[PDB]
Formats: structure tokens, C-alpha cells, sequence
């Protein structure tokens, strides 16, 4: 189907903007350990809201881009509109590239005022950073995108595969609405910032994970429709029958009843079971491939994603989700080293998955792109992916270490904030040193197309 | 190591009045000097750190400026208890230096010492020695010469003074001079002379005594 | 086992939970009235929330152990600056004195607030350190 | 609130050591260089060094590197200063002091909490209880309104002595001065001035205390005959 196409535009800027991700991140873990970095003029929690809204937006723009290649091939028919997949990619695009320059061109204070926050006030909360009239412009990119592609599925044939992306697709637009409640209480705005964060990432995008994943397989391993979706059926259940009550592993230490204590533990330590689902899925229907595939590395990519979540997701959230461990964890280094395995495993994984599979087919290649593109693809896989197991390690080091020195001893005993981050520099420099190894991997990657 | 001297060394002032004082390095120091306030009995007290940045609690009052080489302390409008001992330290680089310090002292009016002389007591010249003491009490400035005289001479050696700190209560000074002589070099001569010699009289104060009367 | 039977098995657990955890939802909300002590939570803590927004705090401090990494958790930091007592005072200098200069240390901004702001910030942060936490942080340090 | 608590004088020949101790209370110890300083009478403050209680290390400066050691006891929040062979250069008082900033890297930095001192005297001297003296004014010179007396302590080895007059009831315009070397031990005077019609009619008597060798000494002050 030749509507495909649109999708090369969403995935092309994604990459760009992973680019910028790994330059802030950069900047920041500089700023780690040479603390006066880039200062005043990029202080680091501009650099902060840079690298985390690049990702955020990246990551939608692969969703975006894995949803207007595959719908209309599940669909059997061209995409509603490819115009208005055209004028929402340049709308978004903008909207994103200038909401990013507010950051670094104004002092947030005044990047408040200018927009006129103080109406609507919505700005300086994590991950949600970018003022009310941003937030406002992705709302309708994301309905028009979600009329563009539900209308297709409409007129077209209903698969499993396509109807569990559009409801995550869609479950992720809705919990995005709760970004404009911002509670006056502080607890209650904790409360409910977490069903976008965790609503999101633990739910709704596991479903978009999952329907990319089954679809990739199915077009992969020739191995029947009728089973692959029978066990995404299965994984987006134990998604959602862990992840709901779930949502209390963040409900601990916010200033909610302490039934969140038992019922947040407890359904949480149930969450990695999807992920483990999404290994035994992607191994043995790639095991029992009815035939071989041109492009041995998108193979690699799904086997990889699937790996990594568990890691990232399953076992370094599962270290950390028990209250009475998270009780001295909750803040700390290991929160940022679970968090960038999993973002990453899941997350960023996913999006180059179909990406492997799409590109060739998208500038008229083929199937695959021939041996030595091949080679380089795999190479930037492993850098990238080794680099992040190493950031992990380092970071959950540097983590031990500080709840340790910082969060274990009684008051006399325990060590400052400031001076417990003096005996993590050597962690830090070594998280930074793997980075740069990532950012390697990165523009190996890159330079496979 | 960087050098720092501060001047003046003494600063007389008065309640409500500003001053300011001075601290130099012998090299930049960038904006890095800390100032200190010190007082008989009490810890030192941090007062500024960077030049300019008050330290918490500190009245706003106290301020500094300064860069590279040249910084000064004021305080706008003196109070009592401002009087003081106040040290600069350096903080750009290791070793860590300090200056020596301004005192900053109480003005009131000048006034001439009382003096008074005393010969040995009979105690101690029957174990062989011989201390002629002088007290010049309650003076003000400070600054203050004492001379001995033995039969009409000038006398230099085994002379010891002693001298208070500015009084907390009436800010004056006080001292002694403490002539000591063995019993046969006090037996030889008759006359024993202090005399004091101070701004508020171009003549000296002369006390005095003769050995036998 | 079917495609069919995995799918009721998705669909009758999401709408369980779902109204499972929106049912606990009217039940937590029902308690931070008390929790939080929302009695005390003044005209002065709400507009410290605002600059504490404003300003982006979060994107270098923890609160309630939630943000970033890079600076020190200020839900109890009220505790370690002299208390109810001296703390808005404090804050009122630690705000003027940025960015402290020293090389190589993590540096925080200017952010030429006024008297009032800091206060109001003040009176969020000693609020916000009042809400039962369960505990939370384990010591002073954050 | 953030205290420093130094330990007493100490007193050494020439050529022995010397250890005193800090001991830190209200904040972390762990956290914070703790630094000393020297300071000799009318000579100005010199530091000596830090030593960094979160791992051990220390710092020097190098006109000590010789004379100084620095070690801190974490479960005591305490730290320590040992002098060797010791010089009558290294009589003073030496301070500790707290770093106003946390963490390693701050090495060089000011201060914002300083102990009270503790004193090091360096002497060959024994103790020696102090000669007091009754200093009476000039034979037959009652003549002014006001009169003055004085009482001179003498040949005593340690500091301090503390002195009073009529057993402290007399208080008002006296006197008494810093005690000075003469060769190995200390002499100190103290005057009073009191009204003619005061005395002598009235008793005054000179006390003096000297601890280190356990004397009270009371002189009174007779008139010259
Ligand atoms: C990153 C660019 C920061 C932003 C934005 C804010 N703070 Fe900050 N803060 C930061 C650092 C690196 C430090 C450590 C200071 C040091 O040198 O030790 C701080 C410190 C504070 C503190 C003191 C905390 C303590 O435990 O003693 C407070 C109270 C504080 N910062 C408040 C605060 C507020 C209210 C902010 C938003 C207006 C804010 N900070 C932003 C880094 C950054
Ligand atoms: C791919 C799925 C997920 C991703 C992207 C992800 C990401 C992250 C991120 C970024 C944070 C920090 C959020 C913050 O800014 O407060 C976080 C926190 C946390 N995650 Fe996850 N996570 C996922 C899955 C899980 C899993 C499956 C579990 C449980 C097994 C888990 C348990 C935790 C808990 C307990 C914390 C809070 C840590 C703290 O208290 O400091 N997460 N996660
Ligand atoms: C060179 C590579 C990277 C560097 C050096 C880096 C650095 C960092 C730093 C320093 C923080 C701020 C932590 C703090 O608040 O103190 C951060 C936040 C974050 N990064 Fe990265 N990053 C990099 C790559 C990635 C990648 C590939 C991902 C995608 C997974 C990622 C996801 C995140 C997340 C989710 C946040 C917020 C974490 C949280 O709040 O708990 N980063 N990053
Ligand atoms: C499978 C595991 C599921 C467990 C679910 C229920 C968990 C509830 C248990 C309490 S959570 C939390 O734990 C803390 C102790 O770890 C508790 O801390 C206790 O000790 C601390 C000293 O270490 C001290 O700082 C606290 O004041 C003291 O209350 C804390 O209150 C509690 O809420
Ligand atoms: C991947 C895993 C990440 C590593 C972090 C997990 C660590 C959680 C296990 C906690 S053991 C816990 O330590 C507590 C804190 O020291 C200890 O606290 C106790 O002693 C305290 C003095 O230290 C004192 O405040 C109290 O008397 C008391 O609560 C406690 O005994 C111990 O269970
Ligand atoms: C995790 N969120
Ligand atoms: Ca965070
Ligand atoms: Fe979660």
C-alpha cells in the first residue's frame, strides 16, 4: 500500500530528535561532577527538560510512524488521509522544536509568563514541563492522528493486532488530558500526575509495544495470526491486571493511606510478568519461523526490546517496587538507572524495531538493505544496548552506595546530600564515559540508512 | 601562599558612625575573602564569605566588596558591641591565609593616667630582691611611655610591663611597669622615678620616692 | 485455550481493576483533608506551589522524594535550617546568595525572587514537610 | 545547633608531643572538612590543616607537613591533633573549626563554626607556687582624696593564678594585669583604688590562687611605718 509512506517522515525526525536526547544527557552528566557546566547559561534542569521532552516526543513521533505504516496494511486499505498525516507531521514537529527552544531561550519563570500560564497554570511539573498552549497543540496533533488512523481501521478490516494499538492509542491521549488537572493540594497533584506517568508507560504504551511487537512478528516469522494475537491478548491482560492497582508502587511516600503500602507492593510485584510474556512470545514465534527473513536484524531488535524491558522493567522495577525497600531507594540513583534500562528497553527499543522492518520497504529497497548496512545496524544495536546496561550498572552502583552512605544511618550518622554525591563522582564519570560509548552506538546506527 | 595584610591595624570609632577596613593579598584571589569577628570569650563568627555575600543571621549592617587584590569591610552604623577584633581569610586557594586583623576600639575622651609608685615591700627584700612597681591607671588613647629613673638616671633594664585591654565598662586602658632589682643594687641608690608620659600634657606625670624616709 | 477465551480474560480485568482502583480513588481522596492537613493549606502555601512551578525547582530537587536527582530533597528541609522558627528567614538569604560560585561545585540559579514569593515558598515547604508521608524520608538528610 | 568542643590546655617540654581533641556535635561529621588553625599571641591566624571525617584524608599545610598529624573518630564525631617535638614556637592556642560547606571537593573554603581553643604551653618549667607581695603606698604619703594598693604575685609556674581583693566583696576600680615571663615563670600585679576614708581604716587583703600547686595566699595590705 503506498499510503505507507507518511510513516518515513515521523520516523526520520524521531531519530533527529534522539540525537538532541543524547547530547542533553550528555550535557548533563557533565554537569554531575563538574557542576558549574554550561552555567548560568544552561543550568541543569533546562538541560534536564530538554533531554526528558526530546524523549517523550521522539518516542510519540515512532508511535505516530509505526501506526501509519502498519494500520493500513492490518486495515487492507489506503490510510484516510495522507495530507493530513503530512500537515499534523509539520504541525507537531514545530510545536515540539518550539516549545524545546522556550526552554533554552527563556528563563522558565519568563517562559511561564509569555504564554500565560498563570490562566491555566499546567508548567513545572516532571515530564511536563512545556507550557498549557504546548500541551493544547499536542492534544489536537493527537486527535486529528487518532481520527486519521481510527477512521482507516474503520473502513478496512478489524484485526486484534490493530484495535489493541488504537486502544492503547487512544488510552494514551485521554491520560495525557489529566496534565491540564493541576491540584492546588500537593499530594492530590502527585496523585494524579502518576496516571499519566505510570498510566501510560506500566499500561496504555504496553499495549502500543505489544501491537507493534505482534505485528512485526507476524510479518517476521510467517507464523500464524491466530496465535500471535492470542498472546498479545494474554500480555496486555497481565499488563493491565498488574499495572492498575499497580500504580500504588507510586503511592508509598506521597501522603495517600497506607493500604497503598500492601496493595501497591503486591500488584506490582506481578508487573514483570508481561514483559516475561513479551520474551517467551518474541523467542519461540521467532524459534518456530515458517521461514527465513532477509533482514536478520529487525529479528535481533525484537528478540532485544523484549530482553531489555524485562531487565530494564521487570527486574530492576521489581528491585526496587517492595515498599519496605523502596522506603530507602525512593529518590536515589537507582530510580534514574531503572528508569533509562526501562525507557529504553521498552521503549526506545520498540520504535528502531520497526523501524528495522519499515525503512527498506518505505524508500523503495526491499525487504532489506544489503550486507554491509546489515553489519552496521547490528553494531550500533549492541553499542547502544551494551552502553545502557553499563549506565545502569553504574548508576545502581552510585545507588547502593547512596542509600548507604545517605539514607540508612540515623541523623549524625548519615551523610549529606552533597557530600554523599562526592563519593558517587567516580560512578557519574563512569555513566558519562558509557554514554559517550551509546552516542557511538547512535551514529553507528544512524549510519546504516 | 598569598599574603594579607590589613590595615589599619587599630581603628578608634564611635557608636552610629561607619567605617570601613581594608584587606589586601599579595595576589588575585578572585572574589574568594572571608571576614571574622572576634571577641574575648565567644568563637569566631563568620560575618561575609565571597567578598560580599553575608553570612546567615548577620545584621545588614555588614558589607563587603572587593576582587582580585583589594577588599574592604564596613559596617554602617556602629554598635556597641561591634568593638571588636576582625580577621580576612582567603579562600581561592590552598594553603589557606589570613591577615592579621583590625581592631575596631571604642572612642570616649582622653584622659591622663593616675599613677602611683611602690617600693619593695619588706617581705620580699628580706629574700634578697627588690620590685619597684608602677600602675598608670585609667588613660585614654593608648599610647603611653613610661620611664624609670634611678638618682636622676635613666634606667632601662629589668623593666616589665603589663597592660589591659580596653575597659568594657569606662573604655580606658591601664598599665604597669614592674622594675625589678636585686636587694644590694636597690640598697645603693636612693631615688626611684616612674614617670609617665601621655598626649593630654606635653609634661610628664612623675612619681617618685626616696629609700629612706 | 483459545484467542476468544484470552480476550474475556483482558476484558473482564480491565474493567475489574479499573473500577477497583477508581472506588479506591473516592476512598483516598476522602482522607487528605487529614493527611495533608489541608486546615493549614493557606492562600500563602498554594501560592508557593505556583513559584515552585514557576521556577522549576523539581528539575534539579526531589519533594516527597519525587523529581530530580541533582540537588537535595526539600520536603524536610525545613528541618535541617532551623526549624518552623528561623526557616523563612533562612530561605530569604538562601535565595539572594545564588549562585554561591564555588568551582566545580553543582550550581543553583538566581532566580531574583521577591520578599513575598520566598515567603509564600517558605510556607509550602514547611507545609508540605507536615503531610503524613508514612514516615517518609528515613532521616533528616532526605 | 552546630558546637565544637575543644579539650583543655596542655602543658609539654620541649621536644614531646601533644594530642587534643574537637568534638563536633549537631551536624553530620562525615560530611564536612574540619580544620585547624594556630594562633600566637599577637602573630596572626595560621592553618595548619583539614582532615576530611567521610574517608580520612587529610591536608597539610607545608610548613606543618613535619609538625602536625590529623585523624578523625567517626562513631565519636571527634577529631584529633597530635604535635611533635615540641618548640616554644608552638606555644599558642589552636583552634578547629568546621567548613561552612559540605562535601570533599570543598577543600579551601571558610569557615562557619569555630571551637573555643585550646592552649598549648611549651616549657622546661616546674611548678612553682607564686610569691605574693603587699604593696603598700609611699611612708606617709595619705594625702589625696582616693588612695591605691597593690598586690604583686611572682615566680609561678603554671598559669593561671586568679586573684581577688577582700575576697571578691572589693571589685570595683581594680586592676589586674596579664602575667608576663620573666625568664621561666610568670609574675602578675593587680591594683585597687578605693576612697582615703576607705582605708586604712578599713582591711584590704589580696587573694591569690594558683591551682597547679593547690596555694591560697591572703596578704593584707598594712600601712608603711
Ligand atoms: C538546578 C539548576 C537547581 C534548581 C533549578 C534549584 N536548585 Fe536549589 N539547589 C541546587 C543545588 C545544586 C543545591 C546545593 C547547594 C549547595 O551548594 O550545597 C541547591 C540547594 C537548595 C537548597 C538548600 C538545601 C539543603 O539541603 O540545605 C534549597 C532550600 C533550595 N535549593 C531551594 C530551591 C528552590 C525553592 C528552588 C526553586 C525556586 C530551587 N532550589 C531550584 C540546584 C537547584
Ligand atoms: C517499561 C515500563 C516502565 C518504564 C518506562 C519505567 C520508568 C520509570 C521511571 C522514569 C521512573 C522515575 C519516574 C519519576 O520520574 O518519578 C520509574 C519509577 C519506578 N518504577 Fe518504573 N518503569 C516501568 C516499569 C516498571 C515496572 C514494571 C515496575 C515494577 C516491577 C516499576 C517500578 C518502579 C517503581 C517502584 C519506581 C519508583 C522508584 C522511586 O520510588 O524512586 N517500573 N519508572
Ligand atoms: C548518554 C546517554 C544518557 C545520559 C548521559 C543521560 C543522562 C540523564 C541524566 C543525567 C538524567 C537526570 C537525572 C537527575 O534528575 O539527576 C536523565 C534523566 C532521564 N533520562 Fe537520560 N541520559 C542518557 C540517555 C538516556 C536514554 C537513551 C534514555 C531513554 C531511555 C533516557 C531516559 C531518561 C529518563 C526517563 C529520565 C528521567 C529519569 C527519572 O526522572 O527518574 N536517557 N538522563
Ligand atoms: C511483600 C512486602 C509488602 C509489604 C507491604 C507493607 C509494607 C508496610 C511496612 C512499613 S513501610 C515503612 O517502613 C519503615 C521501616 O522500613 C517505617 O519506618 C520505621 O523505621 C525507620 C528507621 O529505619 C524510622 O525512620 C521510622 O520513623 C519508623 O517508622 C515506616 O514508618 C513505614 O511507613
Ligand atoms: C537492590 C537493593 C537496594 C539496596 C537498598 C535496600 C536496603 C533496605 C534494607 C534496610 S536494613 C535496615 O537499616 C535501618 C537503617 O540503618 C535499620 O534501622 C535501625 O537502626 C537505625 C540506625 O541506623 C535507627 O534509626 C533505628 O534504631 C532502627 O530503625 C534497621 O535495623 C534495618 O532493618
Ligand atoms: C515507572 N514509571
Ligand atoms: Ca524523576
Ligand atoms: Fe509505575
Amino acid at each position: 500500500f503506498a499510503s505507507q509512506a507518511v510513516a518515513k517522515p515521523y520516523f526520520v525526525f524521531a531519530l533527529i530528535l534522539f540525537v538532541g536526547q543524547i547530547l542533553f544527557g550528555l550535557i548533563m552528566g557533565l554537569q554531575y561532577v563538574v557542576g558549574d557546566f554550561l552555567f548560568p547559561a544552561i543550568p541543569f534542569n533546562v538541560a534536564r527538560m530538554v533531554h526528558t521532552n526530546l524523549l517523550i516526543v521522539w518516542l510519540l513521533f515512532g508511535f505516530m510512524g509505526a501506526a501509519y505504516y502498519l494500520v493500513p496494511e492490518e486495515s487492507d486499505c489506503e490510510l484516510y488521509s495522507p495530507k493530513l498525516a503530512w500537515i499534523l507531521f509539520w504541525v507537531f514537529a514545530a510545536a515540539g522544536v518550539l516549545t524545546i527552544l522556550g526552554y533554552l531561550l527563556v528563563p522558565y519563570a519568563g517562559l511561564a509568563r509569555l504564554t500565560g500560564n498563570e490562566l491555566w497554570p499546567t508548567m513545572g511539573r516532571e515530564f511536563l514541563e512545556q507550557p498549557t498552549i504546548s500541551k493544547a497543540g499536542i492534544v489536537i496533533v493527537a486527535l486529528g492522528f487518532l481520527f486519521n488512523v481510527g477512521m482507516t481501521v474503520l473502513r478496512g478490516r478489524k484485526t486484534a493486532i490493530s484495535m489493541v494499538l488504537m486502544t492503547g492509542l487512544i488510552g494514551l491521549a485521554l491520560l495525557f488530558l489529566f496534565s491540564f488537572y493541576n491540584p492546588e493540594n500537593l499530594t492530590r497533584d502527585k496523585f494524579y500526575w502518576w496516571w499519566v506517568v505510570h498510566l501510560w508507560v506500566e499500561g496504555v504504551w504496553e499495549l502500543i509495544m505489544g501491537a507493534i511487537l505482534a505485528f512485526v512478528l507476524v510479518k517476521i516469522t510467517g507464523v500464524d495470526r491466530e496465535v500471535i494475537e492470542k498472546w498479545l491478548y494474554v500480555i496486555i491482560a497481565m499488563a493491565l491486571i498488574s499495572g492498575i492497582i499497580g500504580t500504588g508502587h507510586h503511592y508509598f511516600w506521597i501522603g495517600v493511606p497506607g493500604y497503598w503500602l500492601w496493595l501497591g507492593s503486591v500488584f506490582s510485584a506481578l508487573e514483570p510478568l508481561p514483559f516475561f510474556a513479551m520474551v517467551l512470545f518474541a523467542f519461540n514465534t521467532i524459534n518456530r519461523r515458517r521461514r527465513d527473513y532477509p533482514n536478520r536484524a529487525v529479528a535481533l531488535w525484537a528478540m532485544g526490546t523484549t530482553v531489555m524491558a524485562f531487565l530494564g522493567a521487570g527486574v530492576w522495577g521489581f528491585m526496587h517496587t517492595l515498599a519496605p525497600v523502596n522506603y530507602y531507594t525512593h529518590g536515589t540513583q537507582l530510580t534514574a538507572a531503572h528508569g533509562h534500562m526501562a525507557f529504553y528497553g521498552a521503549y526506545a527499543m520498540i520504535v528502531m524495531t520497526i523501524i528495522s522492518y519499515a525503512m527498506p520497504r518505505l524508500r523503495g529497497i526491499g525487504e532489506a538493505m544489503d550486507n554491509r548496512s546489515q553489519v552496521l545496524e547490528m553494531w550500533g544495536f549492541w553499542l547502544m544496548t551494551v552502553a545502557m546496561v553499563f549506565i545502569t550498572l553504574f548508576l545502581s552502583a552510585a545507588g547502593v552506595l547512596q542509600v548507604w552512605l545517605q539514607r540508612m544511618p540515623a541523623d549524625g550518622a548519615a551523610m549529606t546530600f552533597m557530600a554523599t554525591q562526592d563519593q558517587l563522582a567516580i560512578f557519574y564519570w563512569l555513566r558519562e564515559g558509557a554514554g559517550v560509548v551509546f552516542l557511538i552506538g547512535l551514529v553507528a546506527y544512524l549510519l546504516s540508512f | 601562599d598569598i599574603q594579607m595584610t590589613q590595615s589599619p591595624p587599630y581603628l578608634a570609632a564611635s557608636p552610629g558612625e561607619t567605617i570601613t577596613i581594608n584587606c589586601r593579598a599579595s595576589k588575585s584571589i578572585r572574589k574568594y575573602l572571608a571576614w571574622y569577628q572576634e571577641k574575648p570569650g565567644k568563637t569566631n563568627k563568620l560575618l561575609i564569605y565571597s567578598g560580599s555575600t553575608l553570612q546567615f543571621g548577620i545584621p545588614s549592617r555588614f558589607s563587603g566588596s572587593g576582587s582580585g587584590t583589594e577588599f574592604t569591610l564596613t559596617i554602617s552604623s556602629l554598635e556597641p558591641e561591634d568593638f571588636a577584633m576582625y580577621y580576612c581569610q582567603q579562600h581561592n586557594e590552598y594553603p589557606l591565609t589570613f591577615g592579621a586583623g583590625t581592631k575596631l576600639e571604642l572612642k570616649r575622651a582622653d584622659a591622663a593616667p593616675t599613677v602611683s609608685i611602690f617600693p619593695p615591700s619588706s617581705e620580699q627584700l628580706t629574700s634578697g630582691g627588690a620590685s619597684v612597681v608602677c600602675f598608670l591607671n585609667n588613660f585614654y588613647p593608648k599610647d603611653i611611655n613610661v620611664k624609670w629613673k634611678i638618682d636622676g638616671s635613666e634606667r632601662q633594664n629589668g623593666v616589665l610591663n603589663s597592660w589591659t585591654d580596653q575597659d568594657s565598662k569606662d573604655s580606658t586602658y591601664s598599665m604597669s611597669s614592674t622594675l625589678t632589682l636585686t636587694k644590694d643594687e636597690y640598697e645603693r641608690h636612693n631615688s626611684y622615678t616612674c614617670e609617665a608620659t601621655h598626649k593630654t600634657s606635653t609634661s610628664p606625670i612623675v612619681k617618685s620616692f626616696n629609700r629612706n624616709e | 485455550f483459545t484467542k476468544g477465551m484470552a480476550r474475556n480474560i483482558y476484558f473482564g480485568g480491565s474493567v475489574f481493576f479499573i473500577l477497583l482502583f477508581l472506588a479506591l480513588t473516592y476512598h483516598t481522596e476522602k482522607t487528605l483533608p487529614e493527611r495533608t492537613n489541608e486546615a493549614a493549606m493557606s492562600a500563602a502555601v498554594v501560592r508557593g506551589k505556583l513559584v515552585w512551578e514557576q521556577n522549576n525547582c523539581v528539575g534539579c530537587h526531589t519533594l516527597l522524594g519525587e523529581g530530580a536527582y541533582f540537588a537535595p530533597e526539600l520536603g524536610n528541609v525545613v528541618g535541617r535550617r532551623g526549624g518552623e522558627e528561623g526557616f523563612n528567614t533562612f530561605l530569604q538569604a538562601w535565595m539572594k546568595i545564588q549562585p554561591l560560585n564555588v568551582p566545580g561545585r553543582r550550581a543553583m540559579p538566581q532566580f531574583h525572587l521577591s520578599e513575598g514569593q520566598v515567603d509564600d515558598l517558605a510556607e509550602f515547604l514547611k507545609w508540605s514537610s507536615k503531610i503524613d508521608t508514612n514516615q517518609w524520608p528515613p532521616n533528616k538528610e532526605g | 545547633e552546630v558546637q565544637l568542643q575543644q579539650s583543655g590546655t596542655v602543658l609539654a617540654r620541649p621536644g614531646a608531643s601533644v594530642k587534643m581533641s574537637c568534638k563536633a556535635s549537631g551536624y553530620s561529621f562525615t560530611s564536612y572538612w574540619m580544620h585547624w588553625v594556630k594562633q600566637r599571641p599577637g602573630q596572626g591566624l595560621e592553618w595548619i590543616g583539614a582532615v576530611y571525617p567521610g574517608n580520612s584524608d587529610t591536608s597539610y599545610n607545608q610548613k606543618f607537613k613535619g609538625k602536625a598529624k590529623l585523624t578523625a573518630v567517626t562513631s565519636a564525631s571527634t577529631a584529633y591533633m597530635e604535635l611533635s617535638s615540641l618548640t616554644n614556637e608552638d606555644s599558642a592556642v589552636y583552634y578547629c573549626s568546621r567548613s561552612s560547606l559540605d562535601g570533599y571537593y570543598v577543600k579551601n573554603w571558610c569557615f562557619d563554626v569555630w571551637g573555643q581553643g585550646t592552649t598549648v604551653t611549651v616549657s622546661s618549667a616546674k611548678t612553682t607556687a607564686p610569691s605574693v607581695y603587699p604593696l603598700a603606698p609611699v611612708c606617709g604619703d595619705t594625702t589625696g582624696s582616693s588612695v591605691t594598693l597593690g598586690c604583686l604575685v611572682k615566680g609561678y609556674f603554671p598559669e593561671p593564678v586568679t586573684l581577688t581583693w577582700n575576697s571578691g566583696s572589693l571589685s570595683s576600680g581594680v586592676h589586674t594585669f596579664p602575667a608576663v615571663l620573666q625568664s621561666d615563670l610568670y609574675t602578675l600585679s593587680s591594683s585597687v583604688t578605693v576612697t582615703s576614708s576607705t582605708r586604712p581604716s578599713q582591711s584590704i587583703t589580696c587573694n591569690v590562687a594558683h591551682p597547679a600547686s593547690s596555694t591560697k595566699v591572703d596578704k593584707k595590705i598594712e600601712p608603711r611605718g
